[PDB]
């Protein structure tokens, strides 16, 4: 085939074009997400439409399942590979084990097969990153990362992209254990969230919901102004 | 065309004590009308505290326990130590699952010191199959042993049946007195029996001869 | 001056292994200790965010039934050796019909270890911890990414690790007990640790042949601090 | 006018050259070994000398003149190391030519074949070019005489007076207005200007064993190597 | 591992060391140091403190801004010496 | 330094110079010394470890019933090698039922890394295998080298400072041909103790022992094994 | 061995893959491309690379080639490499063809091109593809479907596109224009002409200079359309003629 | 062997190939060559002249047609033209064997081009500096077709190749008009042939195939000495 | 920079300095020779000790290849005893195919491909091991031949590898190469070995002998040094 080294062991203590990867990662458009006991959500920005075209075609967010949302950053491609190699793995599962996919278990693939793909010579690693946001089944939340060295782990809110540092500083507010008490409280910390991060606002903001057994939905161009509407106006109701 | 399936001949014995086991096996080799050797002791040492049976064609037979045997200093140089009984009688299965598609035909007895130096006594069939058992009789001889080897030493049979652990010396002139009644019919049971006595110090091999007539 | 990734050197040795070999000091803080009651041990979970769960992260993984594993540095590639080994335990159990022996998993492991080459890829920087009790009683293992083996009594890991084991060495005993060694560990473990302790900064590791698995349970490492 | 590693490869410069097979025609130059042919009408005469270190030299390895088939025979120049090596897969090339078609080589066919290896091998560089210089004669029917010389630039071209190797440039510059005109050809004639042409450079004049003369004339189609009696007698036959 | 603690005592008798800072909390966090950029590594504590108007600085005021200024700097440059020799 | 690239590219002087740095690591090994008499062979080794109650990595191994092997270079090729010894050991043991005369295995040893030096990207194997073997002829000692370069000796030696070992054989071990095992056992750490510093021990757990003949089957000695092997003797003169 | 090939797969110091940015390059040199709104109807437009009048022209369509019978696709790039992608997409479309006998949404064929767009970016540090080609056609679906491939492995679809730096001027008047349906084939028509007499450089926008082509859809027909120079002549000569209309402002 | 296939030939800043551009360059320093398609058929003319007395015409050639109906011409060196030449008659079996009957011109281009484009991101070396003139007739209107290193091919008429590529066919521009026979065509390949010459007007020193709609002709440097002697 | 890297890469010069290296290399080693007369051939070998440095008799650099044909070779020892390997199961392809003994002059063409190959890819590196070939059969007769890292097949009446090489087989010419009896030329050549290839340099050596032709009828092994001494039976008062 093709033999040569993708990246050598250096010894600052790590990799030189895999941990440098990470900025492909870091450049990219601001994404964040929330788990809840009731409704799941995230977020997405920087959409750079023309908003003279059908943009539909290029959202940030798929499905394997109903229940599992996908939710990427960086460049495209890579994550469209991600998404029909998980598609595989999804299927597999849904074949295998006829019940949904678990969390761990799809993030064990996306994560040791990029590593796997880090590992083998030819075979250049994805300069992108995801985390997901879901429900586990039973009832239970979900949300994980991905890194491009393979490796998983489980928060309590989703802040990355660009500025993570920023929009971690403004989950001050989210650290609170009462939100989310209602799917309105949580779309309106989306909506805080989203106000904040980053650049915005009123038209590349891009996000979706989903309670429990029903399948995520996508707000058009109407309530998203009723919901920046309150939240504007919450700053009036402040003083 | 050519059958790679034939019977070379052979009879397997094993009797296990309580701390001691007793193995036994003919030493005729005998295909069709002719006597090819005498002596052809089947009974093979594993390890010092185990020896394995064997039956059916021949070179399967060698070619069998040269691998057993084999795999033994593989395990040695792991581990640094030599395989249990119940280890080798499950890795004789697998190899034996191996070949399903087209195995061997041969049948095998494993006995010896196991951890508390009890004897072993395992059916073994082609297919890798097996359990443990106290006695079993191998060969085309088994018509009338294994009802006897139920009635001694199984304790079936009998009207108001006591039972009492056998003696080591017991079982021995047992199989003398057995192997001769055995030989009026089956032709492939007779001339020279090879003995093996499982003790826990070691283990000891001796041989009784029948009329070559 | 990259030639062949392969080169070794004039000294010497393996360029990128060696390499790697100093990119463990980067790691978590582990310290296993080997005691007649059982073999202990204890990793911190270097919290990076107060939105952290417990649960999701843990530099201890289980091989075998009472064989464990620790992991040091990048992880993915080392979680990959973990169920790897795993499905040579099992085929040890096919034919072996018993448990792996804990002595045995450098050859399930550190044989395999680094068989990377340019045709037919690259070596890790991840070092391992072998806990485990077989036939002979308890045994602290531990290996190198390279593959050599070596038996220690106490071994540590990452950053703490020349720290952590110079410290230990006055502490450490032939009759050092179970419950000794966790608690004589954690005043080590609370020294090495940046974070206040808590129940999400360290988890405990442990293997018994009379108490199992076992592994630890949460809830009870809170006593453990209380006991502090 | 080189791109990093381009002057150790093959590949076109801003004018298209060559870096590495330039150096093979300047391997041709080791060991100091000079051919020349020359076609006659009914006959074709290759001739080439060599040189003796000592008198432990060999007789039987002398020969550098190589035989393809029982008629036909060739000639190398150059590195030796490149020449064996062509030459037995001349040898795989003629047994399977016969072997599979069943009928007579043209030897033009032949020298389409090491055109086009002598290429291959100058398409990758991470193989040797090969350097070598083929020289061959040839024997066909109704073609009258046949002499073709496949050159390491992977093309093959060869005629009546035609000839590679480090002096032949002076020698064949004698040959064009010597040639022809309108000289006619016997045996004699043709190995005559044979050794003319070696005594344009030379004229040393030596004893018929340094020399290695091979000729292929049509009576008896087969070629045969020359003994030096035979040449010793076209010797003191061209001396007036 | 250890003369980077002489390298952060270069920096003892400066300032006045809060009771509670530690060198082995930060001298394990810093590898492949060499002395230039941890010698400013100290010194960047005092750059935000003027700026944050803190007094004196605490260790957790700097290694914010060293994790970051080590990261920050080695994003881009990661200085391999063993690259420059070899 | 762009000729000491490959193995593939020779030095200026005709010579590869990834050979001579995979000769460093076998020097960087611990000093052990092999040796045969007439009659029997025995070879002693040295145990090292990192720290206090790191234990003891062990260097002689079993492989073959009359063949005892010393060990240094990467353990991870060596057990490479060791694995692949113990499918040279079944060769014979399987076909003819009977061991191997080690002089056409160890060049099949040297055929095998062989093809390692060619090719590019393949690297030589550091290798300190000083390999005592028995055929019918009596013992062989070989040593090992990633050039694969073995010399059948009475003994020899590979580790730090392992030719003032040799220094003190010579006159000594044209004698040592015929005295019998127990003397010619301790006669190796009259070579190792040496090459050892002089500011330490030569404790019982850093030592490694066996015993190899014709007649004798070779088994690791250790531990309590040494116990007569230490005794009998005197320290060095200061 | 190792020094010789460039690292074209593997990254870069910038963070990204440094050969993308000039193969954007190849695609931004002489590429002249464009996309209409489609409103009962889709055209195309691009720039005619040969200024030779003494060449055949008998091939018909000369950058536009078509994949499928009511699905076609404009290119843009290096001719042959294009051509390999081609027949290796028409092919996909025909193996998909040979597996449900039905035709193929151009959804899931624009990802399989970009799944193999990838290939000689992700390993072996093979040159990536200098060729970006657009979409069109119409599907059961969403009707008219027109893409955009990147060469980042996007399909940048939209239903008027850009390509090349000469048509980046376009844009403006793309959407100083916009509109929908409203927006007329015969408008789109206008649109591009004025798109070539803003971007173009060529004096009174010759016709034979550029390339023009149509689709429509027809029960059951959708005919790809190549059409005769007669009605691109009157054409620009009426869309300009519009133009000598269209400054009376004065 | 090694089997890299690397791709290492690789964009300019500006976005091109620079080995394709020394490609060019091989090409551009060719020998001169021209072809002319027009109404019944397709002459070849070019230009071969050997490096001293030594070599004859009447062995080796510059000019092998790929068919009996079809001929082809080319420029730079002949090794390569015998390669692609060799690949091009394999590749014509491929196309009998489904067809069972002759083939187009152009059919020829799209598979050879498709190749050679293949081996510019194929490893090892590229389409090198041989250009190939591709002619042919079918469907009672031949062709002459020519491509490049990098694939691209057009169709034409006329067109010069080689040196002074440009200048010769500025004079073939002024001279071809409308449509041309085989006689004038053969003409005003003297012409062009005169350009570099050299060696035009000798049949010893040119070669000239023709085209025809009955199939392809090679007629010997005889009737290139019979049609002009007497040249024009 | 660097035109002598690679094997398939030529340099100015127009050969490769990776021969040219692998060519000093074995001048490095000791005296290894060859010399055939009417009755067979002779060879010998010097040892050099560098301590003890191990017994006697252990890795001699003299090899076999079949009972008519063995190996005295030269250079670095493992890839001598790599391609000697070769060489050695060589023949018993010819002998499974054919059944009689394989001709020495194209048993050479054998190695020549492995060596000439070795130096075509890039990839490998050439091997830096030269040696003799000689033998001798009733049916055959004696030939010599000699091979280099260069792959070249050819053979003298005699031959010298090693530090004195031309100054060792100037004198041997008074040996003849046919009339003398290699039986009393063991010692002839022995006391030439003995004088040459100064040994004040480095005092320890020690001296192989080997032989094949019609004494022993065409079987190819070691004419004894312990029986008859006659290595130093002679050259001890050859210097003096």
């Amino acid at each position: 085939s093709y033999d040569r080294a993708i990246t050598v062991f250096s010894p600052d203590g790590h990799l030189f074009q895999v941990e440098y990867a990470q900025e492909a990662v870091k450049k990219g458009s601001t994404a964040v997400g929330v788990r809840g006991r009731d409704i799941v959500v995230l977020g997405v920005e920087k959409k750079s439409v023309a908003k003279l075209q059908d943009e539909r075609t290029v959202r940030k967010i798929c499905a394997l399942d109903d229940n599992v949302c996908m939710a990427f950053a960086g460049l495209t491609a890579d994550a469209r590979i991600v998404i029909n190699r998980a598609r595989v793995e999804c299927q597999s599962h849904r074949l295998t084990v006829e019940d949904p996919v678990t969390v761990e278990y799809i993030t064990r693939y996306i994560a040791s097969l990029k590593q796997r793909y880090t590992q083998s010579n030819g075979r250049r690693p994805f300069g992108i990153s995801a985390l997901i946001v879901g429900f586990d089944f039973d009832g239970t939340p979900r949300l994980y990362q991905t890194d491009p060295s393979g490796t998983y782990h489980a928060w309590k809110a989703n802040a990355i992209g660009r500025g993570a540092k920023s929009v971690r500083e403004f989950l001050e507010k989210n650290y609170t254990d009462e939100a989310i008490e209602t799917d309105d409280l949580t779309i309106k910390l989306v909506i805080k969230a989203l106000l904040e991060v980053v650049q915005s606002g009123g038209k590349n903001i891009e996000l979706a919901v989903m309670r429990r057994d029903q399948s995520l939905k996508i707000l058009n161009p109407e309530e998203i102004e009723k919901y920046v509407a309150e939240i504007e106006k919450e700053k009036e109701e402040n003083e | 065309r050519f059958s790679p399936y034939v019977f070379n001949g052979g009879t397997i014995l094993a009797i296990a004590g309580e701390d001691f086991a007793i193995v036994a096996s003919d030493t005729r080799l005998s295909e069709g009308f002719s006597i090819h050797t005498r002596d052809s002791p089947k009974c093979y040492k594993l390890t010092d505290k185990t020896v394995i049976g064997c039956s059916g064609f021949h070179g399967d037979c060698l070619t069998l326990t040269k691998i057993i045997e084999a795999r033994l200093k593989m395990y040695k140089h792991s581990n640094n130590k030599a395989m249990t009984t119940g280890a080798i009688a499950a890795m004789l299965s697998t190899i034996l699952y191996s070949r399903r598609f087209f195995p061997y035909y041969v049948y095998n007895i494993i006995g010896g010191l196991d951890e508390e130096g009890k004897g072993a006594v395992y059916s073994f069939d082609p297919v890798g199959s097996y359990q443990r058992d106290s006695f079993k009789a191998g060969g085309s001889a088994s018509a009338m042993l294994q009802p006897l080897l139920d009635n001694q030493v199984g304790f079936k049979n009998m009207q108001n049946v006591e039972h009492v652990p056998l003696s080591l010396d017991r079982a021995m002139r047992l199989v003398k007195d057995v192997f001769i009644s055995a030989a009026e019919r089956d032709v492939y049971t007779g001339d020279a029996l090879r003995i093996c006595i499982v003790t826990k110090e070691g283990i000891r091999e001796e041989t009784v001869s029948l009329r070559k007539d | 001056y990259d030639r062949g990734v392969n080169t070794f050197s004039p000294e010497g040795r393996l360029f990128q292994v060696e390499y790697a070999i100093e990119a463990i000091k980067l790691g978590s803080t582990a310290i296993g200790i080997q005691t007649s009651e059982g073999v202990c041990l204890a990793v911190e979970k270097r919290i990076t965010s107060p939105l952290m769960e417990p649960s999701s992260i843990e530099k201890i993984v289980e091989i075998d039934a009472h064989i464990g594993c620790a992991m040091s540095g990048l992880i993915a590639d080392a979680k990959t050796l973990i169920d790897k080994a795993r499905v040579e335990t099992q085929n040890h159990w096919f034919t072996y019909n018993e448990t792996m022996t804990v002595e045995s998993v450098t050859q399930a492991v550190s044989n395999l270890a680094l068989q990377f080459g340019e045709e037919d890829s690259r070596p890790f920087g991840v070092a391992l911890l072998f806990g485990g009790v077989d036939e002979k009683g308890p045994q602290l293992f531990h290996m190198d990414p390279s593959g050599t083996f070596v038996q220690c009594d106490a071994r540590a890991i990452g950053s703490a690790s020349e720290g952590a084991q110079s410290s230990l060495q006055e502490v450490y005993h032939k009759s050092m007990t179970l419950k000794e060694a966790i608690k004589s560990s954690l005043i080590i473990l609370k020294q090495v640790m940046e974070e206040k302790l808590n129940a999400t900064n360290i988890e405990l590791a442990t293997v018994q042949p009379g108490q199992n698995f076992h592994m630890f349970t949460k809830e009870e490492l809170e006593e453990v601090i209380k006991d502090i | 006018s080189s791109a990093g590693f381009d002057r150790h490869i093959t590949i076109f410069s801003p004018e298209g050259r060559l870096y590495q097979v330039e150096y093979a025609f300047k391997a041709i130059n080791q060991g100091g070994l000079t051919s020349v042919a020359v076609r006659g009408k009914d006959c074709a005469v290759i001739v080439t000398q060599k040189k003796v270190p000592d008198k432990l030299l060999d007789s039987s390895t002398v020969t550098h003149l190589f035989k393809i088939t029982e008629n036909i025979g060739c000639v190398m120049t150059g590195m030796t190391a490149d020449s064996r090596s062509q030459v037995q897969r001349a040898r795989y090339e003629a047994a399977n030519w016969k072997y599979k078609y069943g009928y007579e080589i043209p030897v033009d066919m032949l020298c389409k074949r090491i055109a086009d290896i002598s290429q291959v091998y100058t398409q990758n560089a991470e193989m040797r070019p090969l350097g070598c210089c083929m020289i061959l004669i040839g024997i066909d029917e109704e073609q009258g005489p046949q002499v073709y010389k496949c050159d390491p630039a992977g093309y093959y071209c060869g005629f009546k007076a035609t000839a590679a190797g480090v002096k032949q440039t002076e020698s064949t510059s004698f040959l064009e207005k010597k040639v022809k005109k309108k000289f006619d050809w016997t045996f004699e004639q043709t190995v005559e200007t044979a050794i003319t042409c070696l005594s344009t450079v030379l004229s040393i004049d030596f004893k018929p064993s340094e020399i290695e003369v091979g000729v292929v004339t049509v009576e008896n189609p087969k070629f045969r190597i020359l003994t030096e009696a035979e040449i010793d007698a076209h010797l003191v036959a061209l001396a007036e | 591992l250890e003369g980077r603690t002489h390298i952060f005592k270069i920096h003892a008798r400066s300032m006045s060391v809060e009771r509670d800072i530690r060198f082995e909390l930060l001298a394990r966090l810093c590898p492949n140091s060499t002395g230039a950029e941890i010698r400013s590594v100290c010194t960047e504590a005092g750059m935000f403190a003027i700026r944050a108007r803190r007094k004196i600085a605490t260790e957790k005021d700097f290694l914010e801004a060293v994790n970051k200024v080590i990261k920050s700097y080695a994003k881009f440059s990661a200085t391999p010496r063993y690259m420059t020799y070899n | 330094n762009q000729y000491d690239n490959d193995v593939t590219v020779w030095s200026p002087q005709g010579r590869i110079h990834q050979i001579e740095y995979a000769m460093e690591a076998v020097k960087q090994g611990s000093a052990t010394v092999g040796l045969k008499s007439k009659t029997h062979a025995v070879l002693v080794a040295l145990k090292r470890a990192q720290s206090e109650l790191a234990a003891h990595q062990k260097k002689i191994l079993h492989v073959d019933n009359h063949i005892g092997i010393s060990i240094a270079g990467l353990t991870a090729d060596a057990r490479l090698l060791c694995n692949f010894m113990r499918q040279e050991c079944l060769d014979s043991r399987f076909v003819f039922d009977r061991p191997l005369p080690v002089s056409r295995l160890v060049s099949l040893i040297g055929s095998k890394t062989q093809i390692p030096t060619q090719r590019y990207g393949r690297r030589p194997y550091g290798v300190g295998l000083l390999i005592a073997g028995y055929d019918d002829m009596g013992p062989h000692i070989f040593q090992t080298c990633p050039s694969a370069n073995y010399f059948d000796c009475r003994a020899m030696s590979i580790g730090a400072r392992s030719q003032s070992a040799r220094t003190y054989l010579e006159r000594h071990m044209s004698e040592f041909m015929e005295c019998n095992l127990n003397e010619l056992v301790k006669h190796g750490l009259r070579a190792l103790r040496e090459t050892l510093p002089a500011e330490q021990d030569l404790t019982t757990k850093n030592v490694s022992i066996g015993i190899v003949g014709k007649d004798l089957e070779f088994t690791i000695y250790d531990d309590d094994d040494v116990s007569p092997f230490l005794e009998g003797l005197e320290e060095r003169p200061q | 061995s190792r020094r010789y090939d460039s690292r074209t797969t593997i990254f870069s110091p910038e963070g990204r893959l440094y050969q993308v940015e000039y193969a954007m390059e190849a695609i931004g040199h002489a590429g002249t491309c464009l996309g209409i709104l489609a409103n009962d109807g889709v055209l195309l437009a691009a720039e005619r690379r040969n200024i030779h009048k003494l060449l055949d022209e008998v091939f018909f369509s000369e950058k536009i080639y078509k994949l499928n019978e009511d699905m076609a696709c404009s290119v843009a790039g290096i001719t042959s490499d294009a051509n390999v992608l081609t027949n290796e997409l028409r092919l996909i479309a025909q193996r998909y063809l040979l597996q449900y006998q039905e035709p193929i949404p151009c959804e899931q064929l624009v990802t399989a091109l970009c799944d193999i767009k990838q290939a000689y970016t992700q390993f072996g540090g093979k040159r990536p593809f200098g060729v970006s080609l657009l979409y069109i056609g119409w599907d059961k679906h969403y009707g008219f479907q027109l893409y955009q491939s990147d060469p980042s492995g996007n399909y940048g679809g939209w239903k008027a596109t850009c390509i090349g730096n000469n048509s980046a001027a376009a844009v403006s008047m793309l959407k100083q224009d916009y509109k929908e349906g409203e927006m007329t084939l015969k408008s789109a028509l206008a649109l591009a002409i004025k798109v070539l007499n803003k971007t173009m450089d060529v004096s009174k926008l010759s016709a034979e200079k550029v390339e023009i082509a149509t689709l429509t859809r027809e029960n059951g027909k959708t005919v790809i359309r190549v059409l005769k120079q007669k009605e691109v002549e009157q054409l620009i000569k009426k869309h300009e003629e519009e133009e000598a209309k269209a400054e009376r402002e004065k | 062997e090694r089997g890299y296939s690397f791709s290492l030939t690789t964009f300019s800043p500006s976005g091109k190939l620079v080995q394709i551009e020394y490609a060019l360059a091989a090409v551009a320093g060719g020998a001169p060559s021209v072809g002319i398609k027009a109404a019944n058929g397709v002459v070849l003319a070019t230009e071969k002249k050997q490096k001293s007395i030594l070599y004859d015409e009447r062995s080796v050639h510059k000019v092998e047609p790929i068919t009996k109906h079809i001929g082809l011409v080319y420029s730079g060196m002949g090794p390569d033209y015998r390669v692609l030449v060799h690949r091009a008659r394999k590749l014509a079996q491929q196309y009998y064997l489904v067809y069972q009957e002759p083939i187009p011109t152009a059919q020829l281009v799209q598979r050879v081009a498709s190749v050679m484009q293949e081996y510019t991101q194929s490893g090892g070396v590229r389409p090198f500096g041989v250009s190939l003139l591709i002619c042919g007739w079918n469907e009672g209107r031949p062709y002459l077709f020519q491509s490049d290193p990098s694939g691209a091919y057009f169709a034409w008429k006329a067109t010069a190749m080689g040196k002074n590529y440009v200048n010769g066919k500025t004079f073939l521009e002024k001279r071809y008009n409308e449509d041309l026979e085989l006689e004038d065509a053969i003409h005003t390949a003297i012409l062009t042939l005169k350009e570099s010459f050299e060696g035009q007007m000798t049949e010893d020193n040119i070669e000239v195939g023709i085209c025809n709609e009955a199939g392809f002709r090679r007629l010997t440097p005889t009737e290139v000495k019979d049609y002009l002697a007497a040249i024009a | 920079t660097g035109y002598d890297l690679s094997a398939s890469t030529f340099s100015p010069d127009g050969r490769v300095f990776q021969v040219e290296y692998a060519m000093k290399a074995v001048e490095n080693s000791s005296t290894a020779i060859g010399i055939r007369c009417k009755d067979g051939v002779v060879f010998g070998v010097e040892k050099l000790v560098l301590s003890k440095l191990y017994e006697e008799g252990s890795n001699k650099r003299l090899f076999n290849v079949d009972r008519h044909v063995g190996m005295a070779v030269a250079g670095l020892l493992a890839d001598a005893r790599s391609l000697a390997d070769i060489a050695r199961e060589e023949a018993s392809n010819f002998r499974s195919n054919f059944g009689y003994n394989i001709p020495l002059k194209h048993l050479a063409d054998r190695v020549a491909m492995y060596v000439h190959a070795y130096t075509l890819y890039s990839a490998v590196r050439p091997f830096g091991c030269s040696f003799m070939l000689g033998s001798y059969s009733v049916n055959d007769g004696a030939q010599l031949y000699m091979i280099d890292p260069s792959g070249v097949s050819y053979g003298y009446w005699g031959c010298a590898i090693g530090k004195a090489r031309q100054a060792a087989k100037t004198e041997i010419e008074k040996l003849q190469m046919k009339e003398m009896t290699c039986r009393d030329i063991v010692k002839e050549v022995a006391k030439i070995i003995y004088i040459v290839h100064d040994e004040v340099k480095d005092k320890a050596f020690e001296l192989e002998l080997s032989w094949v032709g019609e004494l022993t009828n065409g079987r190819h092994e070691i004419v004894p040094k312990d029986i008859r001494e006659e290595a130093e039976k002679y050259a001890k008062e050859s210097l003096k």
